[PDB]
Formats: structure tokens, sequence, C-alpha cells
């Protein structure tokens, strides 16, 4: 079940041996350590003795020091179980604990053991489960295409017609202008709910009003309203922008050599372009924001060659520094990436 | 590459990334349709006006399959959104699940995400692994079931396990009866969940505290929803999750999980009940109630030898122990050398 490289030199002849966890492995200890353990971390020690009649003795020892993180513990743990499977069972098994010992254990070392301050950090990465960190400005304008794109967090950004989403995590508040239109109002709650339901997996809520209904929390985010410009211009060249927003680029090795190709200056891309051979990138920098598309069946090579040549626009375009690459398996989109697409069907 | 390690019981579903102190997604295991033709989790429930639900987990066994796919795809591409096929994927079942169940688990795996490897742990070694022990016995108790599970140097036992139908929904419902038999008429069985979870309480000894509350006050905790209603509540308190050492409440003759403990004790080997006695380490969401470490001490103590050193083990993230034991177990150096590759599906601890 297991031959793991140290396993292999694991109980042949009659020894002490001591491996120490680190960072999910077991690395043998040096043996002019021996008798030495971090209280931070955990070891697994094996004893075998020349039984009189041929075979060998077989005693595991797990040993746990008081200041060990729990991957460490639970990988001695582990560890412990296979070592001992590796012998095919024949070996009994003992939890020890930093100042508990069994005599057994501490008669494996003649002079004693020493305990030392410290050991190899923990391998796990620190998470807090459905725990969202947000807070972001959405921009919403458009008539016959409307379309979101992020701004500064501030009343800077505002304007008497166009919409907003002030997305703050697990509450995400709408925000209608009194001169906006209709259009933007529906694209804009198609976003909001896209945002909630999907991004969020249903774990937040959306809250619809218009100029003069402001919500509490709006205000703790923003400070006070101040007065209001009435935007730049009309929708028409509004419409003319948002159509030229993004590019949409395939990538694929597909005759042999990769071909990095452009599909589409313009907008709705149709979602019939993203194919699942491919991948795509669909290219927003300028907002700060570039998603590669991975086609369930694109190979490994088309897949690493799309990322690389996405990472690639921010050091070339310009690009903000702080813009990153949003990576998506086909099947798993989000709205932001989603509204480029004429009438989206899953 | 990154290994998945998903977990997924009867009312929870906690998935994240092996390496991680803790699973990235915890959502309902419901499946909504139509009276977009699927809804998952969290936004199935927030629109279950216009669904019907239902759970394809039933007491910890898989039992609706494509409604499973259902789950595992909402999973894979929504809660941690990732192509499948590029990242291996540890999944948990239950103690004595069929071995058709993890069949077809396998094949779902590997013929409708196509992922590169995987492997099927059972969710109680998982939990004493992540309590850094290789012989215990485990008391899983989450939404749907509740398992005995002594386990001796990595292995469960099989034939001392028990398996017993009361958890924590059964826990909910009761408390919603009692609320409601009280004069409170419990889209409220979530507040009435939160209740449980944040009011309710083990005593030490029942009918003593029953006295208690009923010669004063001072038992009596509220609950404060932001409509303004404040629920208040007294002994229900602690009858609600006395229903676990007494299934009689609830109209079920089976016995309490204190029984169940020491019968699956005694179901094993003489030679390490020594060893089951002092590592009966919990794991599950309806093993958080306050006190129930010390009443299981009280209790099983009461019906072991007079001598025995006993222990019982509460872990302060037991909610997420099969999950963490998972993110240990598939991070391994030596893991790699056993999963099961797609591969090795294509020729066929
Ligand atoms: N603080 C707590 N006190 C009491 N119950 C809790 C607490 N926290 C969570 N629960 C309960 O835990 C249960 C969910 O735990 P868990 O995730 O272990 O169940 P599950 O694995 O999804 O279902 P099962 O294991 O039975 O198949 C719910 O019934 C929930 O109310
Ligand atoms: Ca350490
Ligand atoms: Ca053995
Ligand atoms: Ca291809
Ligand atoms: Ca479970």
């Amino acid at each position: 079940v297991v031959e793991h490289p140290e396993f292999l030199k694991a109980g042949k002849e009659p020894g002490l041996q001591i491996w120490r966890v680190e960072k999910f492995d077991l690395v043998p200890v040096p043996p002019n350590l021996y008798g030495d353990f971090f209280t931070g971390d955990a070891y697994v020690i094996l004893k075998t003795v020349q039984l009189r009649n041929g075979i060998l003795q077989y005693d595991l020892h797990y040993w746990l020091g008081n200041e060990c993180s729990q991957d460490e513990s639970g990988a001695a743990a582990i560890f412990t179980v296979q070592l001992d499977d590796y012998l095919n069972g024949r070996a009994v098994q003992h939890r020890e604990v930093q100042g508990f010992e069994s005599a057994t254990f501490l008669g494996y070392f003649k002079s004693g053991l020493k305990y030392k301050k410290g050991g190899v950090a923990s391998g796990f990465k620190h998470v807090v489960p459905n725990e969202v960190v947000v807070q972001r400005l959405l921009q919403v304008k458009g008539r016959r295409v409307v379309r979101a794109t992020e701004v500064p967090v501030s009343w800077e950004s505002f304007n008497n017609g166009d919409c907003f989403i002030l997305d703050l995590g697990n509450n995400i508040y709408q925000w209608c202008g009194s001169k906006s239109n209709r259009f933007e109002r529906l694209k804009a709650t198609q976003v909001s709910k896209g945002i909630r339901d999907n991004e969020r997996s249903g774990r937040a809520q959306v809250s619809v009003f218009e100029e003069g209904a402001e919500p509490e929390a709006m205000l703790q985010v923003l400070g006070p309203k101040p007065t209001l410009p009435e935007a730049t211009e009309d929708t028409v060249k509004e419409d003319a922008a948002n159509r030229k927003l993004a590019k949409l680029y395939k990538v694929s090795n597909g005759a042999g050599p990769m071909v990095v190709s452009l599909v589409a200056d313009e907008n709705p891309f149709a979602q019939g372009a993203l194919r699942s051979e491919d991948c795509f990138i669909l290219d927003h920098g300028k907002d700060g924001k570039i998603f590669v598309w991975k086609g369930k069946q694109a190979n490994m090579e088309e897949r690493k060659a799309a990322l690389k040549t996405a990472s690639d626009f921010i050091s070339k375009m310009d690009y903000p520094k702080q813009t990153q690459v949003s990576v998506l398996p086909e099947g798993g989109e989000t709205p932001l990436f989603r509204q480029f697409f004429k009438n989206w069907r899953d | 590459t990154t290994a998945l390690v998903c977990d997924n019981g009867s009312g929870l579903v906690k998935a994240g990334f092996a390496g991680d102190d803790a699973p990235r997604a915890v959502f309902p295991s419901i499946v909504g349709r139509p009276r977009k033709d699927s809804y998952v989790g969290d936004e199935a429930q927030s629109k279950r006006g216009i669904l019907t639900l239902k759970y394809p987990i039933e007491h910890g066994i898989i039992t609706n399959w494509d409604d499973m796919e259902k789950i595992w795809h909402h999973t894979f591409y929504n809660e941690l959104r990732v192509a499948p096929e590029e990242h291996p994927t540890l999944l948990t079942e239950a103690p004595l699940n069929p071995k058709a169940n993890r069949e077809k688990m396998t094949q779902i795996m590997f013929e409708t995400f196509n992922v590169p490897a995987m492997y099927v742990a059972i969710q109680a070694v998982l939990s004493l692994y992540a309590s850094g022990r290789t012989t215990g016995i485990v008391l899983d108790s989450g939404d749907g079931v509740t398992h005995n599970v002594p386990i001796y140097e990595g292995y469960a036992l099989p034939h001392a396990i028990m398996r017993l139908d009361l958890a924590g929904r059964d826990l909910t419902d009761y408390l919603m009866k009692i609320l409601t038999e009280r004069g409170y008429s419990f889209a409220e069985r979530e507040i009435v969940r939160d209740i449980k979870e944040k009011l309710c309480y083990v005593a030490l000894d029942f009918e003593n505290e029953m006295a208690t509350a009923a010669s004063s006050s001072s038992l009596e905790k509220s609950y404060e929803l932001p409509d303004g209603q404040v629920i208040t509540i007294g002994n229900e308190r602690f009858r609600c999750p006395e229903t676990l050492f007494q299934p009689s409440f609830i109209g079920m003759e089976s016995a309490g999980i204190h029984e169940t403990t020491y019968n699956s004790i005694m179901k094993c080997d003489i030679d390490i009940r020594k060893d089951l006695y002092a590592n009966n380490v919990m794991s599950g969401g309806t093993t958080m109630y306050p006190g129930i470490a010390d009443r299981m001490q009280k209790e099983i103590t009461a019906l072991a030898p007079s001598t025995m050193k006993i222990k019982i083990i509460a872990p302060p993230e037991r909610k997420y122990s099969v999950w963490i034991g998972g993110s240990i177990l598939a991070s391994l150096s030596t893991f790699q050398q056993m999963w099961i590759t797609k591969q090795e599906y294509d020729e066929a601890f």
C-alpha cells in the first residue's frame, strides 16, 4: 500500500530510527541528534529488535510535542499506521505525549530526552469557512448594450444616470440614478443577483433602491452624499464603448503548434465561440481583469499557454500592476465574465 | 497539482483544498427543482418557495444519485470553482457504506467529472487521525446519523460499529415541537436551528436541572431576532439535546449514545478496551453542545468497570474534524502512492 523512499529503509536491521514530520513529509532526524525533540513538532520512532527465532520485533512510537500543530500530529499518526502497514501490521503502536512518555520509550535513549524550543512551521494554510472579504464598486452603464465596470469606491465615481453595485460581500447594495434608464436598471439587477447566487453561492443578500433611499451601510463606507454630476453623456456613445470593451482570444495546439488568435473585437461575444477543445482569454484589462477560460477537454499545454499568454498581457499593455488574471473552468463562469455574451445559457 | 477534500454529509457539505486548516465551502446538501431546472445548497434554500427540495444523502448514505451529481457539480464548478480534471479528489464515506455505494461514487468521479485520481476515506477514521490518534472510539453525530466506531491501529473494526438514526435534524425538529407547545409558532426552522446551536446544552444530571428550572429563572436564556422578537427559553434548553441520552423523548425505542458507546466497546476484544475507554474522540456538529463531554464522562464511567481510566476528547473544531482529517491525509507525501488513478480505473489510509 506504501513504499515511500524512507519506508524502504525502515526496519531492516535491529536499531532505532526517528523521522520527524515536516510539511506533510517524513524526514529522517540525524542520528547524532537522537534524543532531541523540538516541542513544536511530531516525530515517528521505530525500534527494531532481533527476536531470538529469526524474525524482527517492531514498536512504532509517535511522539507529539506540546506545541505541535494539528497537521503535524495527524501526519505522525497517519504515517505510523502506514509504517505499520508496510511491516505487514506486525508492529504495536504507541502514542507518546511530551512529558508523559512511556518508560519503554524513555529507555530507548541512554542519556535522557532534551526538549528544544521551536519547530518547523505548520503545513496548514489558514482558512475560515465561508468567509468573504470584499469591498468594491461597479459602475453599470448602457442602453442597447449595458456593461458593468469597476471604479474606485467613493462618491467621486457616482452619477445621476448610471447604476451602481456597492458589493460588500455578504451584502450587495444596488443603487440607481434618478436620471438613469430602464435597461441600466435591468442589467444592474442581473449582475447583483449574479454576484449573490453565483459568485457567493447564495450566501449574500441583494437590496435594490434609488437615489434618495440610501441605506445605512452605503453611508458607513462612503461617508455622506455630496452633490451629483449628470454623467459624461448619452447612451449611444456609451454603447459604442461597451461594444469595444474587451477582446476574446483562442488558445489551441490543435494542429500542432500553439496559436493564440483574436476571435472577437466587438461585443456580445457568442457563447458558441467558447469551445471545450481549447482555451480562451477574455481580456478586459483596462478595468483590472483578464479571464482565462479552460475548455473541459483542453490539454495541459493549452491551459499552461493560456495562463502564460494572459499574464504576459499585464506586463505588456501597461495594465495596473494590481490587475490579476482570473481562471474559470468551463461550467464555472462568473457574472462579470458572463456579461460579455448575448443571453448566456447554462 | 493540488488535492480537493470533499466531505459530503446528510445536512451539510464541507469542501475545500487539501492543505487547509478547514473547509473553504460549507453548504446545505440539498437539490431544488421547479414544481434553470435545478438548484443547490444555499441558493436552493433561498428559492424554496418555487422549488421542491430533496436531500441526496440519507442518514450518511447517498441515496439519490442524479441529485448527488448536482451537489458535486455545484461543489467543483461553483463552491471551489475549479476544473475537477486537474485535481485529485478525496471523498468521505460513512462507516459501513456498501461496496456498491462507493463504486458509484468512484465511477461518477471518473466518468462524469473526469478527475485524474481519487480516494474514498471513512469519516470516523479521519476524525481520529485529526485527533492525532491511531486507536480510539469515535462518536460522529451530524444532521442525520450517529455512529460509534471503535478503531484499532488505524482500522475500523466493522463488527463493533453502531449506527443510530438520531441526530441534529431530529433535535431541531424536537426543539420546534416544544417551542411551539410552549407558545411560539415555529422560514422559521432556521431560526430554531440557530437557537439550538446557541442556547442548548447538555445537563450533567437531567432531573437535577429540571428542578433548578422550576425553582428560579436562573436557567432562562433568550434569543433576539432582528425583527424585534425575543424568544426566551428555559428547560427546553437542555431537554432538547437530552434526547441523545434519552431517545425516548422523541418516541424512539433505540438507546442513548452513552449506552451505544459502551455496547460498542464491549463488542471489541477485551485486550483493547482500556485504550478504547481512554480515547473517546467526539466528532460532528451534533456533538458540539456545551457540557456533552462531562455527561459522556459521567455516564460511561458508570457503565464501565469500576477502575477503568476514562477520557473523552472533544476537539474545539470537531465540527470539521472529518474534513481536517482528509486535508492532512490528502496532503501527505505517502498519499500519492495510494490514490486510484484514472488510468487504473480504465484497466479494471
Ligand atoms: N453549536 C452546535 N450545537 C448543536 N448542534 C450543532 C452545533 N453546530 C452545528 N450543529 C449541528 O450539526 C449538524 C451538522 O453537523 P455535520 O456537518 O457533522 O452533519 P452532516 O455530516 O452534514 O450529517 P451526518 O454526519 O449525520 O451525515 C446540524 O444538525 C447542526 O445543527
Ligand atoms: Ca511545528
Ligand atoms: Ca499492527
Ligand atoms: Ca485542443
Ligand atoms: Ca458526517
